[PDB]
């Protein structure tokens, strides 16, 4: 459940 | 004369298991029951990892308690080329990946609170707090008005 994908 | 087209609704959060599946389903059933046919509703998750996954119980216990069906309803990563007519985002973060993710986006790109009258500008993710009857608040808060703004948008038969 982690923000990586588009950062 | 109406546009006699389909028109492509996507709710996006992070993880598409609490907050977009829980206003896909509730959107799905709203255009039900108001008798709309031209709107297709979907969901994305620009962080989901595993995929094809049900929602997460909290989203199905508030869709379950209200009656609300979410029959076939898994999750779906927010692809490099993704794209709708309309993409309606939980919060912030979601929007900025979202035109991270896919910077050729066409659709027209919204958070979900900016068709609410609730003051608050991001709907919080319910992984953590656990507050899956704060997220159906705020999706009823938006619903109709999300869906007049289609239908007028769009040029819709209602």
């Amino acid at each position: 459940h982690h923000h990586h994908h588009g950062s | 004369a109406y546009f006699q087209g389909m028109v492509d609704v996507a709710f996006v959060c992070l993880g598409n298991i609490c907050r977009s599946p829980m206003a896909e389903a509730i959107m799905r059933q709203r255009l039900k029951d108001r008798n709309i046919h031209d709107i297709k509703v979907h969901s994305r998750g620009t962080g989901s990892w595993n995929l094809g996954e049900p929602p997460h119980e909290g989203t199905q216990k508030i869709l379950n308690k209200h009656n609300i069906p979410f029959d076939g309803m898994i999750s779906e990563l927010f692809e490099a080329t993704d794209d709708f007519d309309y993409i309606v985002a939980m919060d912030q973060s979601n929007v900025d990946n979202i035109k991270s993710i896919n910077p050729n986006l066409k659709g027209q790109l919204f958070k979900l609170l900016e068709f609410s009258n609730m003051e608050e500008s991001d709907v919080p993710d319910p992984y953590y707090t656990n507050n899956f009857e704060g997220v159906y608040d705020m999706v009823l808060s938006s619903c109709d008005n999300l869906i007049d703004y289609i239908v007028k948008d769009a040029n819709l038969k209602g």
